[PDB]
């Protein structure tokens, strides 16, 4: 029969761990690092582009920062193609919520839904899990600025600052070292770049190897604005913060 | 490596399908059965091993009819044989229902062929453990066929399978050479009785019961009928006589 | 009985010089009974405007549907939808319900952000696209609207002039329709800006 | 060898064998003995009921399928319930639709075909029980032997289960004798008990231990247990 | 791990052994065939070998009439061959019903190739151990030869050969065309094309043929048919009166 | 509509008017009601043009696949496929079909499939609104084993009468001759059959 | 509606009026009833506009995919088979009545399909409420071996019959010529015999004529 | 019967690798070299027609396929896998876009559709990943010209120029030397021909090379006239002759 070739992607190890989830997480640890830092007046998402070439078109590229809603974005660490599958369903769920209640979906509700989908591949179906980890940066009128994280297991948690992908241990220690509750978006933007700068497995940290986004509530307006920095914009902020 | 013979639809490095070949072993281990094409019909005969005096004589019939003009006999796993005839019967009913005319032997053969070939395409099923000799009379003549577990089949002048297939084939080849003009149904019945008796030597240890059936344009009106009473004994004798 | 004559209401769109206008009444009734004088029938997704007459529940449902669809479109296409494209989205969305249609009379209005060209279009309840260059009417007072428009309309009117024209067409047609009126709103649209004006009319 | 070709019914061994089927046949041999024999007027079923403890009952081994048909089981009881239930439906169908009693030979063909399906597909398992079917139809008395392999044979008499070979040789000997016990059920039944006791060894057939069933010419398939079989011990 | 050789999944070298072993099966019949295009016809020759004296020679064939216009010769075990023939016929009939015109040879080929590509990708379907050579005189393309393998690959040919001694026939034909400089047998009658076909079959295989050693199929405008033992004999005689 | 099929010495002939109406309007005055389902198996269509076309298209498909596997089909087999479709879908079809074919062993054969989906093999058959008017004529003038010329004449006269009385019939008379010699198409214009 | 098709010595031409109506009201004074199925296979539609339109695009889409898959030019008989089997399946509920023409590798063709799924072939055809006015003209002027120019004239005259004599038809004449060896040429508004006369007065209102209650700017930029 | 393979055939190894994807990529590596170069007013994609026999008719086998009138594809890897992927891509451009918006999809979105199809063969039950890498070139009103690469994992990325297959490493290097953001279409075609030469062992002419471009609109390739807004396809495969003319100025 077929049984012979079934890897059994959803079973427990004698230690009570999920093989596939564990191996998927291992896969994620080799992915470009992504950072999420929450300030009092905004949120900062920064990611390091894994592998690059002189010929790679960066203006038309996006492999780590995706817009889910006009108030929610995610930073990706893992299989891009897997992330895109999940991102699209996340986008549909946000709209279903909007159409049903005529209110933008609360950040946690969207995260719990995406995580629940992941958890499914963990308990039934016999399919490999998604080799993906997300950092969610969003805003709603019940909790304001929020930062979340979800991994292959389907677990999610809230953070003031966090990272996923390669060298998270090093990144987390550096963040836990200089983070301060009363930070400001500009401060966080700088912290983020410094952290990546010290955890990169590459020579230097140039703009062509970064993606940047911020979710602020532009004082001169009263609404929330997401800003996915453009090549040139990253190049600028990279000089200003003193990394040239 | 190895293990190419554990799953049914697998190609071994030399391009073979071992399970189909092991199926053949089940066929060779079975009772011998034959078929003889005559000038206007076909004759079927088979060896019935008398396990004990407890078997009611003449009761456990092995030859089967399909529709009203086709006879089928087989060697190997009896149950697999019936399974195939059942399909053949549905196959024939369907054909008559749509086209009105009873199904032609060549058409009927391919129906059985495609079905058996189908059981060598997946590892979720097992090949048929029988070789089948079948045929009858139709719009243009008589037709004899033999179908192997591989789904392979061809039209025959004479055919045999099972324990004493070699003796049988040998006897059959003699008739083919000594009768380029064609054997008559009457003659084929006797000749058949002989071939089974002879071929019964490869199993001379157990006593047996002879069974014959035929389909002749002149002798049975093109309908498949069993040889019984006088005509039967007359053939049994013709054999018992030439067996010494 | 007629799903299109239960709630009442009208919508009209016109093309002018480098501009387009779309207007509607504000009534929502239940047969003879007036229920709401604030039921606006014009909506927009980016710079594309959509008016919808017919069964109110469907007007509401369709708006929610097109918001939903234009939102995902923006997320994937990374640009706002255009009048011509939206028009095709409306058409195929309605036809998809060919044998259980929404009882509405949609009207699209807008200016192509890249060509600057003005655009209006109408649809029957099963999506058939009517792409006129002058005007498009819809609702329980559509006959009256055709009469008003055919006479009052002339090509290349300036924004300020088209406003007067479209407003007079809407107003006088609504006053000959038992199921229309109770307020009106007119949208004057240009490449860069869009002005929305509420009109003063009979309340009977 | 075997170990690599006996993991499921869908696999042929290198010699053309079906081990799962054979392992099923083994469950029968481990089952209590039961006998069947017929004359020209009647058919009888004699079965040795087996008990767990001396505080337990002797599991029933005979099932009535219709007024003219019934069987005895050796092996997995649950599988006999399934197969007999299917035989009950088939007999019922023949009656309701064609107002015809199902031929014993036809029942045999139906059992064979149902058993066969469970020996060619992945996922299932062969039935692990043997059956002896007796019945009186339009062609007289009949006795059938059903093997999980799907092989069904018509006989004058036979036995299946542990030490069944004893009774089987006895019958193969007594043949010319009992086959003529026409018009005398008691004589046929006694001959049945004499064949079955040829497979004893452990104990001796007692009252709550012996089970007999008969069917024939003017006798609807009926089952006798306990006191009712006392006059045969 | 070692099962990457039982089902159709990649081996560490990016190979699909099951497809490779399927190719192996195609030579199991030890039969060779070749096809050539005429000026307005297409011919396919295939060795016919009937070992058993108990067989009815008339029922032994690896050539099939798929449609009124399409013929197909199969190199491989007969059961898989007949499975491919039935499917092709069904496919050919449906195409006509749905699109209102006869399915072109190249299209039927692509369709069968795609079906094969699938057994190459889905684990529950085994590939068929056969090579299909389709021929006809397409109403748009003219004489056509398209062949498909267990890999789901297919392409058109000026001429082609298939079987154990494929390479010999192929180089033989290649040479002839390097010489003639045209991509077809410049003959007006299919009879002569059939003769050319059989002739080179002999030269390349270095063997003589009787009327029962061959099997021939011809495709012309609006029709494809197979020749009889006698139609062949007449062919063998003609070639004899030249050597 | 007026259609008929007549068997004769050398085979069989099919005939029909060329009119399709939508009320009193003649939507088509040159319609071809003689449809080919196989080389020597044709049918006459009456009732719904849409239904009969769909039915025929399917029979042709079925016979094509039949040929691919079992060779040329018998006229009886073609009639059986038509029957299957008409009987099994009697609730949704309005199709009166006459099947006519030429076999070498059987020569000409005619099977008529009326509304309910029943099949009737006959020496000849007529159908369609116009047929009612020529029942008496045909019954009086039909003869078995007529020559090709006589048969063409019988059909020509019969149909011209049907066309004469039935407003639902008209245009030209089309015929299809099915014999061992092949397939012949015949057409007859108003100026010829009207004054017969 | 008035739509016609007319074959000529080396191709086919189809034409149609430009009136669109809702009951007795003219909704579109210049709609387009000529749709394309493939570059050289065009359709003229009558009946339910949404249906003729939707059906032309569905089969057109599939015809494109079929073309790409078979590496061949689409054939008229293919669009015809796909259209009729689709319409038949829907038992006339898809109110599409079409005249389908075009040129392909096998020649030039002219057919008609009805909502229920039946098809017809001819040298000249017409459908729609103008059907009878058009046909009257065709039965009066058609002849075999028409030149491209004659066919255009004939077809164009047939629609005029409908425009003038049928209330269900009006405005302009659209034509499309498909010639065996060339590109198909779509002639939108080939004839415009119904231009509206200059109005007797201008109804331009003096600004400020309309009473306004409230005014505001609408935000379009996100 | 019935596909009973409802579990993934591509799973994570302890190292975190996805075996079947890796192997699929290896298959891509053995495939004939193919490339794409973006110019300021067009895009060129090209590959070698590795005729598997001289009796084969190389024209009857296009490695360069038109997906939409403004989008084309080329690949490196398993030809049969590519063929079905093209059929599926042409259809999805319709079903998921043209039948909804009445226009063809923009290059990034169609690419995204193809990528999804490939990602699924990486996770769905009973299948193996596609053994190919595609280079898709196209144009659309709001994005201009673009070039994308899609690998077995389903991942895709935009390029100015790149190569895949056999000598991808060498070719990519040669491209980095000659590419600038001021190349005209003809320049890219030239550079493309040079790059491809280094990867070809034998004959190098318009019958052994396959090359197409996404450029201006070809009204002459529309098939009809009469609709101002319809100007023709931007995709155009070059002819054998057209290639040779450019090879002389090599
Ligand atoms: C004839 O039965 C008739 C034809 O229109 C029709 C057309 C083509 C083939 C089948 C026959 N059917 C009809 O409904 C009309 C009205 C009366 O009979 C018709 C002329
Ligand atoms: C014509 O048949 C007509 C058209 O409105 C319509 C419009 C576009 C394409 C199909 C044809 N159909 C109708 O229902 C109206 C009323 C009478 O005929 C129309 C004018």
């Amino acid at each position: 029969g077929s049984r012979r070739y079934d890897s059994r992607t959803t079973i427990f190890s004698p230690e009570g761990r999920l093989y596939q989830v564990e191996y998927a997480l291992e896969s994620i640890s080799h992915a470009g690092t992504a950072i999420g830092i929450m300030a009092s007046d905004g949120i900062v998402l920064a990611a390091e582009r894994k592998v690059t070439s002189t010929l790679l078109e960066q203006d038309t590229s996006t492999e780590k920062l995706y817009k889910l809603n006009d108030k929610i974005a995610v930073a990706v660490a893992g299989l891009t193609a897997d992330a895109e599958i999940l991102i699209n369903t996340a986008r549909i769920h946000a709209q279903n919520y909007l159409k049903t209640y005529n209110e933008d979906i609360p950040v946690e509700i969207l995260v719990r839904r995406l995580s629940d989908i992941k958890q499914g591949y963990t308990q039934h179906g016999g399919l490999r899990p998604f080799g993906v980890s997300f950092i969610y940066a969003g805003y709603d009128d019940r909790y304001g600025y929020q930062l979340y994280t979800s991994n292959p297991s389907g677990n999610y948690t809230g953070w003031k600052a966090i990272s996923v992908g390669a060298n998270t241990s090093a990144a987390q220690t550096l963040l836990q070292m200089d983070y301060k509750d009363d930070m400001k978006v500009d401060d966080a933007i700088e912290l983020a770049l410094k952290t990546l700068s010290k955890t990169t497995d590459s020579s230097a940290l140039t703009y062509d190897r970064l993606e940047f986004a911020t979710i602020r509530k532009g004082a001169n307006d009263g609404e929330v604005y997401q800003k996915i920095f453009k090549p040139q914009e990253i190049k600028d902020i990279l000089v200003k913060t003193g990394i040239t | 490596g190895t293990g190419y013979d554990l799953s049914n639809s697998v190609f071994s490095p030399d391009g073979r399908n071992f399970q189909v070949e092991y199926a053949v072993k089940a066929v060779e281990n079975g009772t011998t059965s034959i078929g003889i094409k005559c000038n206007d019909g076909v004759v079927f005969a088979v060896e019935k091993l008398i396990t004990s005096k407890l078997l009611v004589p003449q009761k456990n019939v092995k030859i089967q009819v399909v529709d009203r003009h086709i006879g089928c006999v087989y060697s190997g796993l009896i149950p697999d044989g019936r399974h195939l005839v059942n399909r053949g019967r549905e196959e024939a009913a369907s054909f008559k229902k749509l086209y009105k005319t009873p199904i032609p032997i060549p058409a009927f053969a391919d129906r059985l062929g495609q079905y058996v070939q189908a059981h060598t395409l997946y590892n979720s099923v097992r090949p048929f453990g029988v070789s089948t000799i079948f045929g009858g009379v139709d719009k243009n003549g008589a037709h004899l066929y033999m179908l192997e577990p591989s789904g392979s089949y061809w039209g025959y002048k004479g055919a045999a399978t099972g324990k004493g297939r070699q003796s049988a084939k040998a006897e059959l080849e003699k008739l083919v050479d000594h009768h380029p003009e064609g054997l008559s149904a009457r003659e084929a019945v006797k000749q058949a009785a002989k071939i089974i008796y002879l071929a019964h030597e490869d199993n001379k240890e157990k006593d047996f019961e002879l069974e014959i059936s035929w389909c002749s344009l002149s002798e049975t009106n093109g309908l498949h009928k069993f040889v019984k009473g006088d005509l039967l004994q007359e053939a049994i004798d013709f054999a018992q006589k030439e067996i010494n | 009985s007629d799903p299109s004559s239960i709630n009442g209401g009208i919508v009209v769109a016109m093309t002018g010089k480098d501009c387009v206008a779309i207007a509607c009444d504000l009534r929502l009734g239940s047969q003879s009974l007036g229920v709401s004088n604030k039921f606006e029938k014009i909506f927009h997704y980016g710079h594309v405007f959509l008016g919808i007459t017919g069964l109110a529940t469907d007007v509401t449902t369709l708006n929610e549907m097109f918001r939903y669809k234009t939102n995902l479109y923006k997320l994937k296409e990374e640009r706002a939808i255009e009048p011509e494209t939206f028009t095709q989205l409306v058409s195929s969305s309605l036809y998809e319900r060919r044998f259980g249609p929404y009882f509405v009379g949609p009207v699209v209005a807008g200016i192509n952000s890249k060509s600057g060209k003005p655009f209006i279009a109408g649809f029957d309840l099963i999506g058939c696209i009517d792409e006129a260059k002058d005007f498009i009417v819809s609702g329980t007072a559509s006959d009256q609207l055709f009469g008003m428009c055919e006479s009052l309309y002339e090509p290349n009117l300036e924004p300020e002039d088209l406003f007067e024209t479209i407003s007079q067409a809407l107003l006088n047609a609504a006053d000959r329709d038992a199921l229309s009126g109770w307020g009106a709103v007119v949208y004057i649209i240009k490449k860069d800006e869009v002005v929305k004006r509420y009109l003063k009319m009979r309340q009977d | 060898f075997r170990n690599n070709y006996d993991g499921d019914t869908v696999t042929f061994s290198p010699t053309g064998r079906l081990f799962q089927v054979e392992y099923a046949l083994e469950a029968i041999k481990q089952g209590s003995v039961t006998v069947g024999l017929r004359s020209n007027t009647h058919a009888v079923l004699v079965a040795l009921k087996r008990n767990a403890d001396e505080l337990s009952s002797y599991q029933k081994k005979i099932i009535k399928c219709d007024e003219h048909m019934g069987l005895s089981l050796a092996g997995l009881a649950p599988d006999a319930r399934v197969l007999s239930n299917y035989l009950r439906q088939q007999c019922n169908y023949s009656s309701l639709v064609f107002n015809r009693k199902l031929a014993v030979e036809r029942a045999g063909h139906l059992l064979c075909d149902k058993a066969q399906k469970n020996t060619q597909s992945y996922g299932g398992r062969p039935y692990g029980v043997g059956l002896l079917i007796i019945g009186y139809d339009k062609s007289g008395a009949h006795l059938l032997e059903f093997q999980p392999s799907g092989n069904v044979t018509e006989l004058y008499g036979t036995a299946i289960g542990a030490r069944s070979q004893g009774a089987k040789t006895y019958l193969e000997r007594t043949l010319d004798t009992f086959i003529k016990i026409d018009g005398n059920p008691d004589e046929l039944i006694k001959a049945g008990v004499e064949a079955i006791s040829q497979s004893l060894r452990d104990e001796s057939l007692t009252v709550d231990n012996l089970s007999i069933a008969i069917v024939g010419k003017d006798t609807p398939f009926t089952i006798y247990d306990g006191e009712a079989v006392a006059k045969y011990i | 791990a070692g099962y990457d050789r039982h089902i159709t999944i990649f081996s560490p070298e990016g190979r699909l052994y099951q497809v490779e072993y399927a190719f192996k099966a195609t030579n199991q019949t030890n039969i060779n065939s070749l096809a050539v295009r005429g000026k307005d016809c297409t011919v396919v020759i295939s060795q016919k070998k009937v070992p058993d004296k108990l067989l009815d020679p008339t029922t032994v064939s690896y050539i099939f009439c798929i449609s009124r216009t399409i013929g197909m010769v199969v190199n491989g075990p007969i059961p898989d061959a007949r499975n491919a023939a039935l499917r092709a016929k069904a496919e050919a009939a449906e195409f006509r019903y749905k699109y209102g015109y006869d399915m072109p040879c190249d299209v039927l080929a692509k369709r069968m190739a795609n079906l094969s590509q699938i057994y190459t990708q889905r684990a529950y379907m085994r590939p068929l151990g056969v090579i299909l050579t389709f021929v006809s005189v397409d109403e748009e393309l003219g004489p056509s030869i398209y062949k498909t393998d267990p890999a789901g690959y297919y392409v058109g040919y000026k001429a082609t050969a298939t079987g154990p001694k494929q390479q010999e026939i192929t180089t033989n034909l290649e040479n002839h065309f390097k010489k003639s400089k045209i991509d077809h047998i410049n003959e007006e009658s299919w009879e002569k094309v059939v003769e050319f076909a059989i002739t080179h079959m002999i030269d390349a295989l270095g063997t003589e043929f009787s009327k029962n050693d061959l099997e021939v199929g011809v495709a012309t405008k609006d029709k494809f048919f197979t020749l009889s033992a006698e139609n062949i004999e007449e062919r063998l005689v003609a070639i004899a009166e030249q050597d | 509509t007026s259609i008929m099929a007549v068997t004769f010495k050398d085979g069989v002939i099919l005939g029909a008017d060329s009119r399709t109406t939508t009320g009193a309007y003649i939507a088509n005055r040159v319609t071809d009601k003689l449809t080919r389902v196989h080389d020597k198996i044709w049918c006459c269509r009456s009732g719904s043009a849409a239904d009969t076309q769909a039915i025929a298209d399917i029979v042709q498909y079925h016979l094509e696949l039949y040929t691919s596997q079992y060779g040329t089909p018998s006229t009886e087999t073609a009639a059986s496929v038509f029957k299957e479709l008409c009987y099994e879908n009697k609730d949704n079809l309005t199709a009166g079909i006459i099947v006519a074919g030429y076999d070498d062993k059987n020569k000409g054969e005619v099977y008529t499939i009326p509304l309910g989906g029943s099949v009737h093999k006959l020496p000849y058959a007529i159908a369609g609104s116009g047929s009612t008017f020529i029942y008496g004529y045909c019954d009086k003038n039909f003869r078995e084993n007529m020559s090709k010329e006589e048969t063409v004449d019988f059909i020509k006269h019969s149909l011209s009468q049907a066309i004469k009385w039935d407003g639902s019939s008209g245009g030209v008379i089309r015929m299809v001759v099915l014999t061992a010699a092949g397939v012949e198409r015949l057409i007859f214009y108003p100026d010829e059959y009207e004054q017969l | 509606t008035t739509i016609v098709g007319v074959k000529f010595n080396n191709g086919v031409v189809i034409a149609a009026d430009t009136r669109s109506t809702q009951g007795p009201i003219v909704a579109d004074k210049n709609c387009a009833k000529l749709h394309r199925i493939s570059p050289k296979i065009w359709c003229a539609g009558a009946g339910t506009a949404a249906d003729t339109e939707a059906v032309t695009q569905l089969i057109g889409s599939n015809i494109e995919l079929h073309s790409l898959y078979t590496s061949r030019e689409p054939r008229v008989v293919s669009a015809l088979q796909m259209l009729k089997q689709h319409l038949f399946k829907y038992q006339g509920h898809i109110g599409a009545y079409l005249i389908v023409a075009g040129v392909d590798p096998t020649g030039s063709h002219l057919f008609s399909i009805h909502a229920h799924g039946s098809t017809d072939v001819g040298y000249y055809l017409s459908l729609g409420s103008g059907s009878l006015a058009a046909m009257a003209v065709l039965e009066s002027h058609w002849k075999q071996d028409l030149t491209k120019e004659e066919a255009i004239k004939l077809a164009s005259d047939a629609i005029q019959a409908g425009i003038w004599n049928d209330l269900g038809s009006g405005s302009n004449v659209d034509v499309c010529v498909m010639e065996i060896g060339k590109d198909a040429e779509y002639l939108r508004n080939y004839l415009t015999p119904n231009v509206r006369e200059e109005k007797q007065k201008s109804y331009k209102f003096p600004r400020g004529t309309t009473a306004v209650l409230k005014e505001s700017i609408v935000n379009i930029c996100d | 019967m019935t596909d009973r393979y409802s579990f993934s055939l591509t799973t994570f190894s302890p190292s975190g690798k996805l075996g079947q994807i890796d192997y699929a990529l290896t298959a891509v590596k053995q495939g004939v070299t193919s490339l794409g170069i973006k110019a300021t007013n067009g895009v060129v994609i090209a590959t070698e027609k590795k005729s598997s026999s001289p009796l084969a008719m190389s024209e009857t086998l296009s490695k360069v396929s038109l997906l939409t009138p403004d989008i084309g594809a080329v690949y490196s890897g398993m030809g049969p896998d590519y063929r079905v992927l093209v059929d599926k891509s042409r259809k999805v451009a319709h079903t998921s876009y043209k039948r909804i918006y009445g226009e063809y999809p923009p290059t990034k979105l169609l690419v995204s559709e193809v990528a999804k199809i490939m990602q699924e063969a990486t996770q769905s039950g009973g299948v193996r990943p596609f053994g190919v890498s595609l280079l898709i070139a196209g144009h659309d009103e709001f994005n201009g010209f673009s070039l994308y690469q899609v690998d077995p994992s389903g991942s895709y990325f935009p390029w100015k120029a790149t190569a895949i297959g056999k000598g991808s490493v060498a070719a990519k290097t040669f491209l980095e030397k000659r590419w600038n953001d001021e190349l005209e279409l003809e320049d890219a075609i030239h550079i493309a021909l040079l790059t491809l030469k280094e990867s070809v062992e034998g004959e190098f002419n318009g019958d052994t090379i396959e090359l197409a471009i996404i450029g201006d609109e070809n009204p002459d390739l529309l098939g009809y006239t009469g609709i101002p807004t319809d100007k023709g396809p931007r995709f155009r495969k070059l002819t054998s002759q057209e290639i040779n003319d450019r090879l002389e100025a090599l």
